[PDB]
């Protein structure tokens, strides 16, 4: 295949090694997962614009609309977290080890 | 929580389930697993304690990462295959990926950490909720692409998740991890005979959901959590306690109780194709659960530990409970044996 | 190729002006020229703790409706199809389900800050 | 981890020590490998040098095993003149557990390790012989 | 080197991605998504897709400025390791980029390379078509047809995203 | 089974619900000083913030 | 139900401005009779290339000039 | 296995085919356990809420066995539809594939032979 | 469980989107059509082991038009080739192919 | 330019069908130079 | 596999309609009427046998209908066209409606000379019906002989014999 689609996945697997390798800092994985959602998003519409499959247009739109959704849960996760400990630090998410 | 938006969120979740039962479409496929996810994510934060939080936070964690592996092996799908109907996939890479997303979501091992914590810290009405409808949507998405998955892959994550959960069983005070890691060696045992006959997945499905229902209901009509607070129930309802050993002595594959039968039709299933090891070794961590199933029952059933004072005081009130088909699915339960070729209904 | 070269052009303007600014007039940088404006008076801590924020729901549903909206653009391409009825239906039931949840949320003392 | 065992295998069993050595230490220290990695990341170690030494040590004792276990074999079925016997894997299995006991420094550890090991070892040759299929593929 | 226009953007995009996955503040994670998803919208622009690529753009910002104000709330210290502060950041970041590097050398070097699939040395203007589109987008039509085909689509994106709400409401209630 | 790792293992308490553990929230003391024109000429406002 | 009318009229009046709105929005095309013209003159716009039919010889219907008598007409969009 | 078989002819719980077999009996054995099993639900409900277990309520009894009665000779109807559209689909592939099933021809004890091992 | 729901009721709801030959927006043609058309019609009812044994040749050209592979193989043999022989000094390019020939229409 | 080069044969078909195909970008415009290449690939969607 | 056909360079020669575009824009509902026959005869051959090498002949043939249409538009209403396509020409987005009254003075020019009547709205999209005496290609697409399909089930359902024949169920 063509190269741009070998940058594509590059990029896709650079943010998931950085979604799956934590830095002490929640939200820092969110902006990976959303990193990962456009890097989706932009492999999907590339393949789709140049097949031609018109009527696959309407998907990525979707797929986008899903990938906020999530985020937006995400964030509302990390607010009941951030007012139940002083900062969102993942290592404080150890209470369900004994 | 107001009951109105408790039932609008249950009856989503349900929807969810069934968009992924019922579609031809990989994208709707994922929209009913994102759609799932994010609606009982706040049906596991109902009682608002930190250890809620952090049960959403890695269960969201891991789903979402799940998704994106899921959403990746279909887009290389997409590329190599031009279509998006739900069928086998056209490229190991994405029968790979999708493999490990579905093991992801259902808690196999070595992706089984979730499973434990998770099942902990929510209420067990919402752990019943998530170890039985959660584990649907994989089990029919993976009964869709069995011409696909690399059977070395499935049998190293079969064999691995019934050891893993078989031996992490074994150091467990609390019920509910004792009950997520016997999930976890349960569907080791499903999808282990899955690439041979998926019938026995579906039989081994549906007795064990039948088998952990009825152990949850039991959990919370005697409203115990720790095995502890379970020994006290001979001085509360001695019946309870002769349900309680009747399911986990079944839950162990004794027979002639029902919970033995998808693991002899496993074992029967299997040894078609000359594989005769395997089901020795998934036999002998079978018995390992049945250890610390024993070990349960003893501390329940078998003996009477101390109990308290209170106990009185609890001896004069009668229940009140909702204890929902809690007859019947003791009965399915433990007497389906002599029963067994109704399994060809599931063909 | 010429919004490129339109875009470079802006670039390189801007870039000039403030890259005069730093080099050419006469500098007395000293140990009390940088120090942060407090109105005349030391600071009492950093700038950089926790500056809490009250509207969360609000920036949270503004992200749904930012998706809500964008899903709602192709309206005037969506017009010149033939199947009419069902796109006016479906362009209508999403504006009421996002008015639906306008309203969910406004009845449910969502869009009040805290505190 | 295919090609290492097709590497192993192909080679008639009793025939050169050397090579037969080399590709059972190579599987020794695959899995060395693999178990050491799996290891510092489920258990942090203290700093750097201690995650190096763990590893390195997890390693040489695997490929230890992999090693001597490899010698013994072909040595037994060069001397024995009986090269498809399971008795060879068995005292390599026992040779193997031995190395182990004397890595952990323990006798029970190396009995017990020389039972189960030279075991295993004899039925992998039996199923090597007979053809015994652990990830059989699917016939009915 | 114009003809591998997509492919300098594809670095740029790559560059971004290693810049934020080494995930050295959210700030600077912020501007290194910002940067991502404007030469995103970049690559499927010349790919044809104009609408496409400004609903991306349009989208991520809005969502990383939500984010950046909730960082400024929420996931902020005294010193932030904005870059070159910290020891594995700029570590991981030099190795991304190296690595990056590496390979687009090799495929401008051997015109083919192979990570698990195979991937070709030119440009991807090759892989265009020689046709017209007569007096119509294919996107900005297939968004169009989301209207009049995808009724099922609608209500179950529609319904998600009102549940959604529902979901964030009865998450942020303490109680 | 206790180990030396599963020493500090304290059993989950019997409602599931742990004490809020209360840090300090660290409000924000901004200086509405006297060179500000809403303070009229000189009023040094020491002002504790929650945003 | 007038009382309550005066009131919200009395106290929010754009939400019910916004109300009546919506209303009007929805039920009007129900019963509007234009919207058929609409419909027929989306029908009528020559997007793509009108490829012709064999002649097999029994096809009275289709024309065989654009200047044909049969065939639909455009009459009525100069009209309306 | 017959997913190609109810592919055509999907979420069907029972075809027309399947009124050619003979139904089961009302005096079924299987049928008889699935009513057994629901009066011993019966008992058990009426025993973890400590009622007399053989005397209270004797219609919530009634309707355990007649709903156990009646899910369970629906699904008995099921189960031997399905064995028989197994049988008779390995009968029809049986007889359409003539080679790869040879017809055996036994041979008498009188013409084999077989080592006799002495126990001593 | 495969519940399939659609072709029990009679309704559609992701049907017209899964294949790259179905009804689009006035007859927008995707670029392989004809040969997911090829494909499709070679590989129906006879089930999926008999679909990659009878059809191999139709999917492997199919996938060759999806992601092309061999034609963007053979254009670098040419061009590789092409490029030695300018530098060794073998070749000269014609006059068509170095910026005007008089175009056709 | 393909004389020297073994196991070549000019005007191959990488398809397995005697159906005329859609020629692709680079199939028409390969050896020709890249003002042409621009003008014709990226042309109308850099236009202004 | 085939080595890719390709008609020679003398086979693709032809006159070529050497005009700009708003020459084409301005008389081209008089084109699309006078010259529909070989025009449509084009286009059905080329929709239904898909390929341009064996269309190439009624390409020649539609080249020529042009360039004679064209031809006869010179020799009596040049100027006026001249004036037309000039001012369709000046425009931006070449705009029909900003030049009504060369529409008007061509139209009556060519209806007065020679008696060519514009089409009405939307008569020019009617889709009509050609007469041609080539044959109709049988296999456009080249498809190969197609599977064998699986045989049907049929015959009677008898029941299962000795009922379920698993392990010691009798029924
Ligand atoms: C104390 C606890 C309670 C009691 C536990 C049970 C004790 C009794 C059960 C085990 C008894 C020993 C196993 C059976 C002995 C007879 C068969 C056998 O394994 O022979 C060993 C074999 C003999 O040589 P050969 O003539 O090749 O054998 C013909 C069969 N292949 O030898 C060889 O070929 C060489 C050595 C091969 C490996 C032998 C060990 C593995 C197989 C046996 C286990
Ligand atoms: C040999 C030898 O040294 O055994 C001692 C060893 C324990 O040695 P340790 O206590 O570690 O010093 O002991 C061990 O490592 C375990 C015992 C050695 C093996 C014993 C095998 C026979 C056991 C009884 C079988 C009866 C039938
Ligand atoms: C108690 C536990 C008992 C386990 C008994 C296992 C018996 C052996 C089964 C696996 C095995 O070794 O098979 C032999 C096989 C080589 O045999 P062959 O078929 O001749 O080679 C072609 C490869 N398909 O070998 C291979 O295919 C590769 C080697 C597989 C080795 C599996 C066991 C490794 C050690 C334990 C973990
Ligand atoms: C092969 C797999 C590994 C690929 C990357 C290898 C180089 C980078 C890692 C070097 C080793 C250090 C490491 O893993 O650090 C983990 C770091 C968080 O570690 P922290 O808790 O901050 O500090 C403890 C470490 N002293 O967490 C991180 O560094 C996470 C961010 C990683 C971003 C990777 C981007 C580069 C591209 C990788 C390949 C694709
Ligand atoms: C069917 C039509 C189409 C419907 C779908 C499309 C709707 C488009 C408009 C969307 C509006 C979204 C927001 C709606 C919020 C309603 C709830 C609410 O917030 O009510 C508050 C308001 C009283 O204000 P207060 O209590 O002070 O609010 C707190 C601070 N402002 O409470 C009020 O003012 C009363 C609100 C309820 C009563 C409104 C009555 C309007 C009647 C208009 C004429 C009849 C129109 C025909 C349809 C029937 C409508 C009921
Ligand atoms: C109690 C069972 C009640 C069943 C009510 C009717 C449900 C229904 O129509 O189910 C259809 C289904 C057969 O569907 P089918 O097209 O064969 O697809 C099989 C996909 N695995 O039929 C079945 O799956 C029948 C077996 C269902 C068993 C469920 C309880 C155990």
């Amino acid at each position: 295949m063509s190269l741009v689609y070998m940058n594509i996945m590059m990029a896709f697997t650079v943010s998931l090694t950085g979604l799956l390798m934590y830095r002490s800092h929640l939200m820092s994985s969110l902006l990976c997962l959303e990193g990962m959602m456009l890097s989706l998003f932009i492999l999907a519409t590339l393949m789709i614009l140049n097949s031609h499959f018109t009527l696959a247009s309407m998907m990525p739109i979707i797929l986008l609309v899903f990938a906020a959704c999530e985020a937006a849960l995400g964030l509302s996760l990390l607010v009941m977290v951030s007012n139940t400990y002083g900062t969102d630090y993942v290592q404080n998410l150890n209470l369900l080890q004994c | 929580m107001n009951p109105i938006i408790l039932i609008i969120i249950l009856m989503t979740v349900m929807l969810g389930t069934i968009i992924v039962m019922i579609s031809t479409h990989w994208l709707l496929i994922w929209i009913g697993f994102e759609m799932n996810m994010l609606a009982i994510i706040p049906i596991m934060m109902k009682k608002h304690n930190p250890r809620a939080t952090e049960a959403s936070t890695k269960y969201f964690l891991t789903q979402s990462t799940a998704s994106m592996l899921l959403m990746m092996a279909i887009i290389i799908n997409l590329m190599f295959s031009g279509q998006w109907t739900v069928m086998k996939l056209f490229n190991p890479m994405a029968s790979m990926l999708m493999t490990m997303a579905l093991a992801m979501k259902l808690g196999m091992a070595p992706f089984h950490f979730w499973v434990p914590e998770v099942t902990q810290g929510i209420p067990l009405s919402s752990g019943l909720i998530l170890l039985t409808w959660q584990k649907l949507a994989p089990m029919s998405v993976l009964y869709q692409i069995l011409p696909s998955i690399n059977l070395d892959l499935i049998l190293t994550l079969s064999i691995l998740s019934i050891t893993i959960g078989g031996w992490g069983g074994l150091n467990q005070t609390q019920l509910r991890k004792i009950m997520a890691y016997s999930s976890i060696a349960h569907m080791g045992w499903m999808t282990a005979v899955l690439l041979y006959n998926p019938t026995m997945t579906l039989l081994n499905l549906i007795i064990y959901i039948i088998m952990t229902s009825t152990m949850f209901t039991l959990f919370m009509a005697n409203s115990t959590t720790t095995t502890l607070s379970l020994s006290h129930t001979w001085n509360k309802a001695p019946i309870m306690t002769i349900l309680v050993l009747i399911t986990l002595l079944s839950m162990g594959g004794l027979p002639p109780l029902s919970g033995f039968m998808p693991k002899w039709m496993i074992i029967q299933e299997m040894t078609k194709n000359d594989s005769i090891i395997l089901p020795t070794l998934m036999a002998i961590t079978a018995l390992l659960n049945l250890y610390f199933y024993m070990r349960l029952t003893y501390s329940t059933a078998l003996t009477m530990f101390p109990s308290t004072n209170n106990m009185k005081m609890k001896w004069q009130f009668p229940t009140t409970k909702r204890m929902t088909l809690l007859p019947t699915m003791t009965v399915l339960s433990t007497m389906l044996l002599p029963l067994t070729p109704i399994l060809s209904i599931l063909e | 190729m010429n919004l490129m070269i339109t875009l470079l052009t802006n670039f390189t303007l801007a870039t000039l002006l403030v890259t005069i600014a730093f080099w050419l007039p006469q500098l007395n940088v000293y140990s009390e020229k940088t120090s942060p404006y407090e109105c005349g008076f030391d600071p009492m801590g950093s700038a950089r703790l926790p500056f809490s924020m009250k509207f969360f729901l609000v920036a949270i549903t503004f992200l749904l409706f930012d998706l809500e909206i964008a899903l709602l653009l192709p309206l005037p391409w969506a017009s010149q199809t033939t199947n009419l009825n069902t796109m006016l239906t479906m362009a209508l039931l999403l504006i009421f389900l996002l008015a639906v949840s306008l309203a969910y949320e406004w009845t449910q003392k969502g869009l009040e800050w805290t505190e | 981890a295919k090609t290492l065992l097709h590497q192993y295998w192909d080679i008639p069993e009793g025939t050169e020590c050397h090579r037969k050595t080399y590709a059972a230490t190579s599987i020794g220290g695959a899995s060395g490998l693999v178990v050491s990695a799996y290891s510092v990341a489920l258990k942090t170690p203290t700093s750097f040098l201690e995650g190096v030494a763990r590893t390195g040590r997890y390693t040489f004792t695997a490929a230890a095993i992999g090693a001597i276990f490899g010698l013994t074999s072909c040595i037994s079925a060069q001397v024995r003149e009986k090269p498809d016997d399971p008795l060879n894997y068995l005292i390599g299995g026992c040779a193997g557990g031995l190395t182990l006991g004397a890595r952990t420094r323990s006798y029970g550890i190396g009995a017990a390790a020389c039972a189960y090991m030279g075991l295993t070892a004899a039925l992998v040759k039996m199923g090597q012989l007979e053809g015994w299929k652990v990830f059989a593929e699917p016939k009915v | 080197m114009m003809t591998y226009i997509v492919f300098i953007l594809s670095i740029i995009f790559v560059m971004g991605f290693v810049g934020f996955s080494s995930k050295p503040s959210p700030i600077y994670g912020g501007l290194g998504l910002i940067v991502s998803g404007g030469v995103g919208c970049g690559i499927v622009l010349n790919f044809g897709g104009s609408f496409l690529g400004l609903m991306v753009f349009l989208i991520y910002l809005g969502g990383m400025m939500v984010v950046f104000g909730y960082t400024t709330a929420m996931a902020t210290e005294q010193y932030p390791e904005v870059w070159v502060s910290n020891k594995v950041v700029l570590g991981t970041f030099i190795t991304g980029l190296l690595m990056e590097f590496l390979m687009v050398y090799y495929v401008l070097k051997d015109k083919e390379v192979e990570i698990v699939f195979k991937f070709n040395g030119m440009g991807d203007w090759v892989i265009y078509d020689t046709g017209d589109s007569g007096f119509f987008s294919e996107e900005a039509m297939g968004i169009a047809a989301l209207y009049s085909y995808g009724t099922w689509l609608v209500i179950v994106t529609g319904w998600s995203l009102l549940i959604g709400v529902v979901v964030i409401m009865e998450i942020t209630r303490g109680n | 089974y206790p180990t030396k790792e599963t020493a500090h293992w304290k059993p989950p308490p019997w409602n599931d619900v742990d004490p809020p553990k209360d840090t300090l929230v660290s409000n924000l003391t901004l200086n509405f000083g006297p060179q500000h024109p809403a303070a009229h000429g000189v009023l040094r406002l020491v002002m504790e913030l929650s945003g | 139900v007038a009382a309550f009318l005066k009131n919200v009229w009395a106290k929010e009046p754009v939400l019910v401005a916004s109300f009546a709105i919506a209303g009007l929005a929805v039920i009007l095309p129900t019963l509007s009779p234009y919207t058929k013209y609409s419909l027929m003159i989306n029908r009528a716009t020559p997007y793509n290339y009108p490829v012709p039919l064999r002649d097999d010889g029994n096809m009275p219907d289709v024309p065989s000039h654009p200047q044909d008598p049969q065939g639909p007409s455009l009459e009525w969009l100069k009209r309306l | 296995m017959m997913t190609g078989r109810q592919a055509r002819a999907p979420l069907q719980f029972l075809p027309d085919e399947a009124r050619s077999l003979p139904p089961p009996k009302l005096t079924d054995p299987r049928l008889a356990y699935i009513g057994f099993l629901g009066y011993c639900s019966g008992l058990i409900d009426n025993a973890i809420r400590r009622r007399p277990v053989l005397s209270a309520g004797l219609h919530r009894q009634f309707l355990y066995i007649t709903s156990f009665v009646f899910v369970g000779y629906y699904l008995l109807k099921r189960q031997d539809y399905m064995y028989a559209v197994r049988d008779h689909d390995m009968f029809s592939y049986i007889k359409s594939h003539p080679e790869d099933f040879p017809e055996k021809d036994k041979k008498t004890y009188r013409e084999v032979f077989e080592e006799f091992h002495p126990v001593r | 469980p495969f519940f399939d729901v659609q072709k029990k009721l009679g309704v559609d709801l992701d049907h017209w989107m899964t294949i790259q030959s179905a009804e689009q927006p006035h007859r927008i043609p995707a670029r392989c059509h004809a040969f997911e058309k090829e494909w499709i019609e070679c590989a129906h009812g006879i089930g999926s082991i008999r679909a990659e044994k009878e059809c191999k040749i139709e999917f492997e050209d199919f996938r060759e038009c999806l992601l092309r592979q061999k034609t963007m193989k053979r254009l670098n043999a040419i061009k590789r080739q092409r490029d030695k022989l300018i530098k060794e000094g073998k070749y000269t390019p014609p006059p068509h192919h170095s910026g005007q020939e008089d175009l056709r229409p | 330019i393909m004389k020297d080069v073994p196991g070549w044969k000019v005007g191959e078909s990488v398809f397995h069908t005697t159906r005329w195909v859609t020629p692709m970008m680079g199939e028409l415009y390969g050896l020709r130079t890249g003002e042409e290449i621009l003008s014709s690939t990226y042309g109308f969607i850099w236009y202004t | 596999p085939g080595i890719v056909e390709l008609p020679s360079l003398e086979d693709l020669k032809v006159q070529e309609v050497k005009v700009s575009s708003s020459v084409l824009k301005a008389a081209a509902h008089h084109y699309g009427a006078q010259c529909d026959k070989p025009n449509k005869e084009f286009m059905l051959c080329r929709w239904e046998e898909k390929d341009p090498r064996r269309c190439l002949e009624e390409g020649k043939l539609v080249n020529q209908c042009a360039l004679e249409f064209f031809r006869q538009i010179k020799r009596h209403c040049a100027e006026p066209f001249t004036e037309y396509w000039t001012c369709i020409d000046y425009s931006g987005l070449q705009l029909f409606r900003r030049c009504r009254k060369e529409q008007a003075q061509f139209d009556k020019c060519v209806l007065d000379k020679l008696g060519w009547v514009r089409p009405d709205l939307g008569e020019l999209s009617k889709v009509t019906k050609v007469k041609t005496d080539r044959p109709l290609p049988e296999n456009p697409y080249h498809s190969r002989a197609r599977p064998e399909p699986n045989p049907e089930v049929e015959g009677d359902l008898k029941p299962a014999r000795h009922g379920s024949r698993l392990f010691f169920w009798t029924m």
